């Protein structure tokens, strides 16, 4: 028994905050973390 | 539900109730003119007679 105590965490949540509210409704698809993926896709082509 | 869509599905039923109620109140504004002609053609014999 290395110790008798451990370090867990709490829930991380995933809510339709911004653009995912439009894309779920105006479009169909609602790809997760589209606030970050859209930021990464708009950073690559302009160099 | 208080989520992002169930706030929105409230608004879609509001616009229908608004544009259902805008029509039928305007219908009596149109039904007034239709009430003209069906009592003015109770009177008004033709010009030939």
């Amino acid at each position: 028994e290395d110790t008798e105590a451990d370090v867990p965490v709490t829930y991380g949540e995933m809510v339709l905050n911004g653009a995912n509210l439009v894309t779920a409704l105006v479009m169909g698809k609602a790809v997760r973390s589209l606030d970050d993926v859209g930021r990464h896709l708009l950073d690559m082509q302009e160099e | 539900d208080g989520t992002g869509i169930s706030l929105h599905r409230q608004l879609r039923a509001i616009q229908q109730l608004a544009r259902n109620v805008q029509a039928v109140l305007g219908a009596f504004e149109r039904g007034t003119a239709d009430q003209m002609l069906h009592v003015l053609l109770e009177k008004a014999p033709p010009l030939a007679l």
